[PDB]
């Protein structure tokens, strides 16, 4: 749940 | 994974 990769921000599930 | 909970920075 983050800035990344998996949901939030960057890559997978949201921006 | 990167900033945020979990992993990288953040909790």
């Amino acid at each position: 749940v983050g800035a990344x990769a998996x949901v939030x921000w960057x890559w997978x599930w949201x921006w | 994974a990167x900033v945020x909970w979990x992993w990288x920075w953040x909790w």
